[PDB]
């Protein structure tokens, strides 16, 4: 829940390897959306 | 089972005296359940350090083979009461510490099937024994299936008669001579053991096949699409990513439990909601190959239902509607960034291209997109299966392929088919004889000017 809480702080305020180190932990609860929620797929 | 290890050099039962001496060293330290919890969190601590990029993708996969292959040494030696006193109980492997439900059931599945086949009064003991599931949400999932999906192995879902008897004619085939009386005593003693194990497989297979049908009346009564959505992410897809032997189980079970009107609802949902591009990004080399092995046994199990059996005509197009999405989902992944989304993409296509050729249009799409990133940029020697894959996609391009035989309604494409027919009538008038000079665009260039739209 803190991993989404850093997203709720980031919007209100390498890179890819840190991005791969946060999608491997969000494939338990928030798996089905996977659209553009944390950042952009590109 | 024992003969299959003899082919892949998995010598367990050969050296049982050596391996049981080694396991006793880990018990006098009282540290078997300390190694497992150490090798687990060191796999999660590797999602905190930042030294390099590709090696930290390998070190996450290397601490996954080491933990899997350590459990297989525990189960081989600690049999009986010794397994109970060393490995911690299932209730507080999910409460005090926090292990994950694919990993928690992998240790405690052989024990919960030996006790269920020992006594039937023990059947009420273990299923009451359950702890809090803080990883997945039990609020609108049915525990009549969530416990039932995680408890069964592939031993009581699939059955064969062929491979049992393919060893019988082969063993007496090569062994026809006069070498000893002792080996002929043992070869006969090997033939008798396949027969007793074959019929005891059928006893356990039949008690499970009736077990699901007495529960399948409940499951196919409340079809919420969000209730399938909780079923998909919490139990199905974590079991597929786990292991190749647990990827085949999620393919067989979904066709034995559910009914075929509801089965077209669930597999549509995994296709329609585009997650296959986002799945293959956050996987390693091994976890991408298991997701290929799941899809190659859905599409193979569907074209036995189309060729022999009958689909409806809109349902036959619903098969080809899934065919057009999956190629658009992978070509957007075949052109992505530096290493991760291209290494998984070729690894996914090595298994699935057994049953690839369904559509004539789609193979020439994925074949040409292999040729663009060999011109854009190359960092490592990624070409060494890419040079192999381009041939086996081309050699099966020309076997048997048609789109119009199986799709009936084409509102613009048949009107496109009248266009693509008449231009070939002129080019054979152009090449052999000559009346009027008319040079047109070839197939390869109109694909790429269409593919640059399909990428965007």
């Amino acid at each position: 829940e803190a991993a989404q809480a850093k997203w709720e702080s980031k919007i209100s305020s390498d890179e890819i390897i840190r991005q791969w180190q946060t999608l491997r932990f969000l494939r338990s609860r928030y798996l089905f959306d996977f659209d553009k929620v944390n950042e952009k797929t590109g | 089972k024992q003969y299959a290890r003899h082919l892949i050099y998995d010598f367990r039962d050969d050296n049982s005296v050596i391996s049981s001496r080694l396991t006793s060293f880990f018990t006098d330290q009282s540290a078997i359940s300390e190694i497992i919890l150490l090798l687990y969190t060191l796999n999660l601590k590797a999602n905190t350090q930042n030294s390099h990029y590709k090696i930290l993708s390998t070190r996450c996969d290397e601490m996954n083979t080491l933990l899997w292959s350590f459990i297989e040494l525990i189960k081989h030696c600690l049999k009986g009461k010794a397994f109970e006193e060393n490995v911690l109980p299932f209730v507080e492997l999910n409460n005090r510490f926090h292990l994950s439900t694919p990993w928690t059931f992998h240790i405690w599945r052989d024990y919960l099937d030996n006790q269920l086949n020992s006594n039937e009064n023990f059947s009420i003991d273990e299923l009451i024994e359950g702890a809090e599931f803080s990883d997945v949400d039990l609020t609108k999932i049915s525990k009549d299936l969530f416990t039932t999906f995680w408890r069964l192995s592939l031993y009581d879902i699939h059955f064969d008669k062929s491979l049992y008897d393919e060893r019988k004619n082969a063993l007496s085939g090569e062994n026809t001579g006069h070498m000893s009386n002792r080996k002929k005593h043992l070869i006969q003693n090997q033939i008798k053991d396949i027969l007793v194990t074959g019929i005891s497989h059928q006893r356990a297979f039949k008690k499970t096949s009736e077990f699901i049908s007495e529960k399948s009346n409940v499951w196919n009564k409340d079809c919420g699409e969000d209730q399938i959505k909780i079923f998909l992410q919490n139990c199905v897809v974590p079991r597929v990513l786990f292991s190749p032997s647990d990827a085949l189980f999620s393919s067989f079970f979904i066709f034995m439990a559910f009914r075929t009107e509801n089965l077209m609802s669930i597999l549509n949902t995994c296709i329609t909601s585009n997650i296959l591009k986002t799945l293959l990004f956050c996987c390693t080399s091994s976890e991408a190959g298991n997701l290929g092995l799941f899809f190659t046994d859905v599409l193979k199990k569907l074209e036995k239902m189309r060729l022999n059996g009958d689909f409806n005509d809109q349902a036959s197009r619903k098969l080809y509607e899934w065919h057009s999405v999956i190629t658009e989902q992978v070509i957007d992944l075949l052109s992505e960034k530096n290493y991760m989304s291209i290494r998984n993409g070729i690894e996914f296509m090595k298994h699935v291209t057994s049953v690839f050729p369904v559509v004539k249009a789609h193979i020439q799409l994925v074949y040409t997109t292999l040729e663009e990133n060999l011109i854009n940029e190359e960092r490592e020697d990624i070409k060494l299966p890419s040079s192999a894959l381009i041939g086996h996609l081309k050699a099966r391009l020309k076997d048997a392929l048609e789109l119009d035989e199986f799709c009936t309604l084409t509102e613009e494409e048949a009107e496109q088919k009248r266009i693509r027919e008449m231009e070939l009538e002129e080019i054979k008038n152009y090449e052999t004889a000559c009346q009027n000079e008319q040079k047109q665009v070839a197939l390869r260039k109109q694909l790429e000017l269409n593919k640059s739209q399909r990428l965007q």
